[PDB]
C-alpha cells in the first residue's frame, strides 16, 4: 500500500515561510487520477483543506489561503512539497498530507500521513535535558518493576521517547507534557520491565527533539 | 470460453475530449438534448476539474471510486440547458415536466450527471427566450427517448386543425433567463455521462492505465 | 458559501447506537457526495464512509451513512457502540469551488466502570542533583472518570510552592492519566525527612512517600 510520510521543521519564526515535505512510499506520483494534498488541523480547530497538486501541475488551492500557498511535485515522483508564506501565529498546526481520489466535486482523501506539528513562534529552540528514574519495584503487580525517564526545559513541543531503539514497546507510557510558565515542557516516560531482568538487561530511552536536532540516549540504571 | 482483448485499447496520452463538450459556446434545449459519442481515449477527468462551480455530481449503478480503473466500449455525453428547480429530475426514477416530457435516464442507468449554474452566460436583462422544454406530451417519455415535434396540443376536446388558441397550446414553453431570478429559474448546465460496456473489445479506460508504461 | 454543520459533542452507552448529522446551508448536501473521517488524537485520520454511503474493507458494518435531502444533512451511524469508538468524526464534501469539513464532533462512549488510580513516585536523580536541581515525579495512570485531586507533603506539612500538575488525559486504553512535578533544590530535598504524593480520586487515597538515599 501508499504510505505518506511528513518531515519538516518543528519552529518557523513569524512572516517567513513554512516548508514541509511528504515522501511517498509504496507508489509514485504520476497521471492516474490521484492528486497529491495538504491539510492542517490547528489548536482547538478541526480540518482544513490547503491544497492539492495533479501530476499534469495544475495545483488548485483554498481561497482563504490561496496567495499564500504553493505546492509542488519533485522529479524523482517520489515527494511532493508544501509552501505558506508569511506565517503568523494563526498558522501553527498539525500538517497533514493525504492521496486525494478527485473526480468533479468528489474529493475522497485517503491515506493520510500522520501530521507534523509546526510552531510559530518568536522563541528559539531549546533541547531537553534527560535524567534517569530509576527502578522502583514499590508499586507495580509483582516479578515487574517502573523505571522511566525525565525530559525536561525543552521547547517547542513535540519529544518523540522510545525505549531501547524500539525494541521495548510493551510497557511503555509517556505522559502528556507540562507548560511550565517558563513557556518550556517538560515530560516523562515510564516502562515497565521484569525485575529478574534488572539485573542482565540494559534500559535506555531514546530521546528524540527533532526541532533543536538533538538526540539523547540515556541509559536507566537501577538505583 | 470467453475473451477479453486490447486490440482496441487506447494511447495512453490520448485524454477523452470532455472539456469540449463542457466549454461548448452554446448548449442544446432541452427538448432537443444533444448527445456525443466519446471513444477510443482515456478518460482522465483532471481534464474538467474545476472547469466551472460544479453545482451537482453523483453517479448512478457505478461507483465513482472505480471509475479510474474501468474500461467502456463507450461513453455517451448528453447535454442541455434547465431551470434550477428541475435539475433533481435529471436522475434515474424521477417525474416532472422535464423527466416525463424532455429527458427520461433510464431506472439501470449506469453513469454520471454534472450539473452546473450558468446565470452569466446564459440570461440577457432583455430575457434569453432561446431555450426551450417541451410542457405538453399525450405520454410520458421512453428511456433516453427525444422528441421534437412541434404540434399544437389538444388540451380540451375540440380538434384544433392545428392553429393554436383557447385549449390549443403550442407545446414548447420558454424559459426567459433573466439574471434576477432565483436561482430555481436561473440556467444550469447540464451533461449526463454513460458508461457503455457490450461484449466487444472497449476502447476507453480510466487513467489507472497509465501507470503500466513505467 | 457551502458549510457543512455538526454538533459539537455527542455521546451514548456502549451498545447503543448514535447518530452524527451534518447540515448543510447554502448548498444541497445531497448534490455531491460526502465522506466521513475518524480522528483518534495522535494518529493519522481515516476514512469510515466514502461515497455518501460506502464503507472501506476494515470498517465494520455498525458504521453506516446515509442521506436526507429532505432536512439537507447527512448522518453517519455507529451501532453496537464500543468504547474504542470514542473520537472526532468529521464530514467532508465540496462546494463553490473548495474542499468542505464540517468541524467536528467529539464522541464519548459513556457508562465506563469506575477505576482506581495507580501512583508511582520517583525521586530526585543523583544526576539532576549534580546539575544544582531536584525534581520529585508523580505518575498517575488508569484511573477513570478523569478527575483527580493532587497534593504535596514535606515531611507532614503541605507544600504548595513548585507544584506543576497536569489535567487529566485519556490513555490508549480508555483510562485516564496524570503526572505531577514537584520542584525542590537540592538542600530541600537532603534537609526533610520525607516528601509525600498524594492522589485523590473518588473520595479515595492514595499516598506514595521517598526519602533522600
Ligand atoms: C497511437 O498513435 C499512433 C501514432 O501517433 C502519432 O504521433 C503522436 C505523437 C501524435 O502526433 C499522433 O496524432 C500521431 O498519429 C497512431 O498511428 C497512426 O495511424 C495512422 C492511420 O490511422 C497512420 O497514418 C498513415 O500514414 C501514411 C504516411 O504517408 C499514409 O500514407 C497512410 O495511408 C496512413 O494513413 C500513422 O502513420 C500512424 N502513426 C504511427 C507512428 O504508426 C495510432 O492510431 C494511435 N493509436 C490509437 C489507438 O489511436
Ligand atoms: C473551449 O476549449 C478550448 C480550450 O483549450 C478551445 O479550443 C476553445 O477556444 C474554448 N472555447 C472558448 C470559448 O474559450
Ligand atoms: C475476444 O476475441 C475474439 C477473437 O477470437 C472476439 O473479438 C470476441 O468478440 C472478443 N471478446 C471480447 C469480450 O472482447
Ligand atoms: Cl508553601
Amino acid at each position: 500500500q501508499v504510505q505518506l510520510q511528513e518531515s519538516g521543521p518543528g519552529l518557523v519564526k513569524p512572516s517567513q515561510t513554512l516548508s514541509l515535505t511528504c515522501t511517498v512510499s509504496g507508489d509514485s506520483i504520476s497521471s492516474d487520477g490521484y492528486y497529491w494534498s495538504w491539510l492542517r488541523q490547528r489548536p482547538g480547530k478541526g480540518l482544513e483543506w490547503i491544497g492539492y497538486i495533479y501530476n499534469s501541475g495544475s495545483t488548485h488551492y483554498n481561497p482563504s489561503l490561496n496567495s499564500r500557498v504553493s505546492i509542488s511535485i519533485d522529479t524523482s515522483k517520489t515527494q511532493f512539497s508544501l509552501k505558506l508564506s508569511s506565517v503568523t501565529a494563526a498558522d501553527t498546526a498539525v500538517y497533514y498530507c493525504a492521496r486525494a481520489l478527485v473526480l468533479i466535486t468528489y474529493v475522497w482523501f485517503d491515506p493520510w500521513g500522520q501530521g507534523t506539528l509546526v510552531t510559530v513562534s518568536s522563541a528559539s529552540t531549546k533541547g531537553p535535558s534527560v535524567f534517569p528514574l530509576a527502578p522502583s519495584s514499590k508499586s507495580t503487580s509483582g516479578g515487574t518493576a517502573a523505571l522511566g525517564c525525565l525530559v525536561k526545559d525543552y521547547f517547542p513541543e513535540p519529544v518523540t521517547v522510545s525505549w531501547n531503539s524500539g525494541a521495548l514497546t510493551s510497557g511503555v507510557h509517556t505522559f502528556p507534557a507540562v507548560l511550565q510558565s517558563s513557556g518550556l515542557y517538560s515530560l516523562s516516560s515510564v516502562v515497565t520491565v521484569p525485575s529478574s531482568s534488572l539485573g542482565t538487561q540494559t534500559y535506555i530511552c531514546n530521546v528524540n527533539h527533532k526541532p533543536s536536532n538533538t538526540k539523547v540516549d540515556k541509559k536507566v540504571e537501577p538505583k | 470460453q470467453p475473451t477479453e482483448s486490447i486490440v482496441r485499447f487506447p494511447n495512453i496520452t490520448n485524454l477523452c475530449p470532455f472539456h469540449e463538450v463542457f466549454n461548448a459556446t452554446t448548449f442544446a434545449s432541452v427538448y432537443a438534448w444533444n448527445r456525443k459519442r466519446i471513444s477510443n481515449c482515456v478518460a482522465d477527468f483532471s481534464v474538467i476539474y474545476n472547469f466551472a462551480p460544479f453545482f451537482a455530481f453523483k453517479c448512478y449503478g457505478v461507483s465513482p471510486t472505480k471509475l479510474n480503473d474501468l474500461c467502456w466500449t463507450n461513453i455517451y455525453a448528453d447535454s442541455f440547458v434547465i431551470r434550477g428547480n428541475e435539475v433533481s429530475q435529471i436522475a434515474p426514477g424521477q417525474t416532472g415536466n422535464i423527466a416525463d416530457y424532455n429527458y427520461k435516464l433510464p431506472d439501470d442507468f449506469t453513469g454520471c450527471v454534472i450539473a452546473w449554474n450558468s446565470n452569466k452566460l446564459d440570461s440577457k436583462p432583455s430575457g434569453n427566450y432561446n431555450y426551450l422544454y417541451r410542457l405538453f406530451r399525450k405520454s410520458k417519455l421512453k428511456p433516453f427517448e427525444r422528441d421534437i415535434s412541434t404540434e399544437i396540443y389538444q388540451a380540451g376536446n375540440k380538434p384544433c386543425n392545428g392553429v393554436a388558441g383557447p385549449n390549443c397550446y403550442s407545446p414548447l414553453q420558454s424559459y426567459g433567463f433573466r439574471p434576477t431570478y432565483g436561482v430555481g429559474h436561473q440556467p444550469y448546465r447540464v451533461v449526463v455521462l454513460s458508461f457503455e460496456l457490450l461484449h466487444a473489445p472497449a476502447t476507453v479506460c480510466g487513467p489507472k492505465l497509465e501507470v503500466l508504461f513505467q | 458559501n457551502f458549510m457543512l454543520t455538526q454538533p459539537h459533542s455527542v455521546s451514548e452507552s456502549p451498545g447503543k447506537t448514535v447518530t452524527i448529522s451534518c447540515t448543510g446551508s447554502s448548498g444541497s448536501v445531497a448534490s455531491n457526495y460526502v465522506q466521513w473521517y475518524q480522528h483518534r488524537p495522535g494518529s493519522a485520520p481515516t476514512t469510515v464512509i466514502y461515497e455518501d454511503n460506502q464503507r472501506p474493507s476494515g470498517v465494520p458494518d455498525r458504521f453506516s451513512g446515509s442521506i436526507d435531502s429532505s432536512s439537507n444533512s447527512a448522518s453517519l451511524t455507529i451501532s453496537e457502540l464500543k468504547p474504542e469508538d470514542e473520537a472526532d468524526y468529521y464530514c467532508q464534501s465540496y462546494g463553490d469551488r473548495n474542499v468542505v469539513f464540517g468541524g467536528g464532533t467529539k464522541l464519548t462512549v459513556l457508562g465506563q466502570p469506575k477505576a482506581a488510580p495507580s501512583v508511582t513516585l520517583f525521586p530526585p536523580s543523583s544526576e539532576e542533583l549534580q546539575a544544582n536541581k531536584a525534581t520529585l515525579v508523580c505518575l498517575i495512570s488508569d484511573f477513570y472518570p478523569g478527575a483527580v485531586t493532587v497534593a504535596w507533603k514535606a515531611d507532614s506539612s503541605p507544600v504548595k510552592a513548585g507544584v506543576e500538575t497536569t489535567t487529566p488525559s485519556k490513555q490508549s486504553n480508555n483510562k485516564y492519566a496524570a503526572s505531577s512535578y514537584l520542584s525542590l533544590t537540592p538542600e530541600q530535598w537532603k534537609s526533610h525527612r520525607s516528601y509525600s504524593c498524594q492522589v485523590t480520586h473518588e473520595g479515595s487515597t492514595v499516598e506514595k512517600t521517598v526519602a533522600p538515599t
